């Protein structure tokens, strides 16, 4: 078995980045999208 | 943070004494307990009695 939680402990200490994850997740996620809406609107724009 | 103030051991288990090395640890001399970690086969113990 090697579940054996020992050694610093989180609890009597920070959040970890698992509580937070979520928001990194959706800044990515944002940044992706921001650059796929520019990309479309310079796809548009151009060519013309 | 600054409402609870957990304290927290740092050898709690009573074993990680076996794996660190800032806390020095020791018995009476001439004692049963001295005698007692002279011949315990268990694992742990004999790491202490190491
Ligand atoms: N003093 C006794 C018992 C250990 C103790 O002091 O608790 C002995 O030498 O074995």
């Amino acid at each position: 078995c090697g579940a054996k939680d020992s050694g610093s402990k989180e609890k009597t200490s920070a959040l970890s980045l698992s509580n937070v994850a979520g928001v990194f997740y959706i800044l990515v996620g944002g940044l992706g999208l921001a650059m796929l809406v520019a990309l479309i609107e310079f796809c548009y724009k151009s060519r013309a | 943070f600054l409402t609870v103030e957990r304290m927290v051991s740092p050898i709690e288990s009573a074993e990680d004494l076996s794996k660190q090395t800032e806390i020095a640890y020791g018995t009476l001399d001439s004692g049963s307990t001295k005698e007692f970690f002279r011949r315990s086969k268990i694992a742990v113990f004999d790491k202490m009695w190491t």
